[PDB]
């Protein structure tokens, strides 16, 4: 859905573990959303 | 870094690696006791005792003989950094010193990078080599990217109104070459192609939309824009 997704490397299990507009991807890392 | 090559062993003596919790960032040694990174890497305010900085590395999280592992005694995020707009996305790490004020041992593998006072720029980092990749890069990656003007990066189908003063864009609008997750805090260094006399730190890897995708170039913190802030707090 676009937006600002910072490029920190971070393990995640929820979307809330990720900064800005990033989400928790299927790889269990934070990344850009839809 | 997407679309890069393996960095030469001696081509990146200023890059710092930051390990804590389950997160990873990079940084740039700008003085023996000071590293310049992105503020959003420390967005959750981790305790300085939890941070580990490593200098002189070619391979990610690798304990090499020229490698030097340092603790962080304190850090400072630029004031008014927003975890929403990501304006003012830069922070300073103060490394642990000894009795004689020495932090990093300068060496052929550990050197500070010059700050700003026909231009080629390179971005480097250990992050994903593809958008949504499952794994960080082991070998440090380097890729050449060009500056992109403000009005081309502020176009509505590029980054629009999200590009704020103190930010900077680099890469190709057609895609293929970019920083990515795990590269944050890392350097964007530039040198004048007409003389090639000095490597200077021009950007701090900050954010993007995907990695290496069309009409979505990487966004960087503009180091020359925050020159006075870096000088005052070091």
């Amino acid at each position: 859905d676009g937006g600002i997704c910072p490029r920190i490397g971070r393990l995640c299990r929820r979307d809330s573990d990720c900064p800005g507009a990033c989400i928790c991807r299927a790889t269990r890392f934070c990344g850009s959303g839809y | 870094v997407v679309g890069g090559l393996v960095a030469l062993r001696g081509a990146h003596p200023y890059i710092a690696a930051l390990y804590w919790g389950h997160s990873f960032c990079a940084g740039s040694l700008i003085a023996p006791c000071w590293v310049l990174t992105a503020a959003h890497c420390l967005q959750d305010r981790p305790a300085p005792e939890d941070l580990t900085v490593v200098l002189g590395q070619e391979r990610r999280n690798h304990s090499c003989e020229p490698c030097q592992t340092l603790a962080v005694r304190s850090y400072r995020l630029h004031e008014a950094f927003s975890p929403v707009s990501y304006q003012h996305d830069l922070a300073l790490l103060r490394l642990q010193e000894d009795a004689d004020g020495s932090c990093a041992l300068l060496s052929p593998y550990v050197q500070p990078v010059c700050l700003p006072s026909t231009t080629l720029c390179q971005v480097a980092g250990w992050g994903h080599q593809f958008e949504g990749a499952e794994e960080y890069a082991s070998f440090l990656q380097e890729a050449q990217v060009p500056f992109l003007s403000l009005e081309r990066c502020s176009a509505p189908d590029v980054h629009g109104s999200s590009i704020l003063p103190g930010m900077l864009c680099a890469g190709f609008l057609e895609g293929g070459t970019d920083a990515c997750q795990g590269d944050s805090g890392g350097p964007l260094v530039c040198e004048d192609q007409a003389a090639e006399r000095r490597l200077t730190l021009q950007g701090i890897i900050s954010w993007g939309s995907g990695c290496g995708d069309r009409n979505k170039p990487g966004v960087y913190t503009d180091v020359a824009y925050y020159l006075a802030w870096i000088r005052e707090h070091t």
